[PDB]
């Protein structure tokens, strides 16, 4: 049962975030993730300037 | 001694082919020409931000 549920953690925003640990690896991985692409759209944004 | 002694040729000269009307004829094409290519290069360095 406790697969299914939504559990909270005690999170440095000091929040009580009920949760699964599935989605916080996803919002952490997907967050990491999104930092990638969007610096390196802005090489693209800078590969305007550059050359 | 009534026969005649010219003096003939003397030479001195020191000039080139001009015209006052062409020389502002120039100025102005410089000057428009000026306006114009700073213009291009202002112009197309900000257009250049972005494709």
């Amino acid at each position: 049962q406790l697969q299914y549920d939504k559990v909270n953690f005690y999170n440095e925003d000091g929040t009580i975030d009920n949760l699964t640990m599935e989605e916080y690896y996803r919002k952490l991985t997907g967050k990491i993730a999104s930092d990638g692409e969007n610096n390196n759209v802005v090489n693209s944004s800078n590969e305007t300037l550059y050359n | 001694g009534g026969v005649q002694v010219g003096t003939g040729t003397a030479v001195e000269s020191i000039v080139r082919l001009h015209d006052e009307y062409s020389y502002y004829k120039l100025k102005g094409a410089s000057n428009q020409l000026e306006y114009t290519k700073y213009m291009a290069s202002t112009l197309q360095e900000i257009a250049q931000r972005f494709p």
